[PDB]
């Protein structure tokens, strides 16, 4: 990487950046509220 | 560093930035020049023994 | 995505107490750092990647 970020082939001695270790995202996952909002279907499906 | 301040550590941001190209190598380079400076200060301050 | 909060970043445990009509956190920078999940009561954590 030191290679790579430099943009050359041979280095000198020292000491260099050449990125971090934040954590890479893997997935995409939702938690949405309750919903407690039902429709009256009961009567829809259920009526005698 | 460069991609996390401007790019809050996402992919389709990082990949943008690479159009732009070099404007952030000035940036670091510049930053370490100072942060060397500041090493080199102390040093012909303190340490004339 | 908790309650259309949009984001990224690795979601850990805390203990911070919310007001009930105090839900999201912020920042210095002024972004949402400490959510509470919508389903539930829990303040969830302020944990970046
Ligand atoms: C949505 O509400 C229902 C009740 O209307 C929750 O069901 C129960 O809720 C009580 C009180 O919160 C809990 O003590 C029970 O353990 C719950 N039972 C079940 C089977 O969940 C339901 O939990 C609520 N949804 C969520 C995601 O919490
Ligand atoms: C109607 O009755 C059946 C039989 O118990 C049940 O399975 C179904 O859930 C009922 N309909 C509704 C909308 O609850």
């Amino acid at each position: 990487e030191t290679k790579c970020t430099l943009k050359s082939f041979t280095v000198e001695k020292g000491i260099y950046q050449t990125s971090n270790f934040r954590v890479q995202p893997t997935e995409s996952i939702v938690r949405f509220p309750n919903i407690t909002n039902l429709c009256p279907f009961d009567e829809v499906f259920n009526a005698t | 560093d460069c991609t996390m301040y401007i790019c809050g550590d996402s992919t389709e941001c990082s990949n943008l930035l690479l159009q732009y190209g070099s404007f952030c190598t000035q940036l670091k380079r510049a930053l370490t020049g100072i942060a060397v400076e500041q090493d080199k200060n102390t040093q012909e301050v303190f340490a004339q023994v | 995505n908790f309650n259309g909060l949009k984001g990224t970043g690795v979601l850990t445990e805390s203990n911070k107490k919310f007001l009930p009509f105090q839900q999201f956190g912020r920042d210095i920078a002024d972004t949402t750092d400490a959510v509470r999940d919508p389903q539930t009561l829990e303040i969830l954590d302020i944990t970046p990647c």
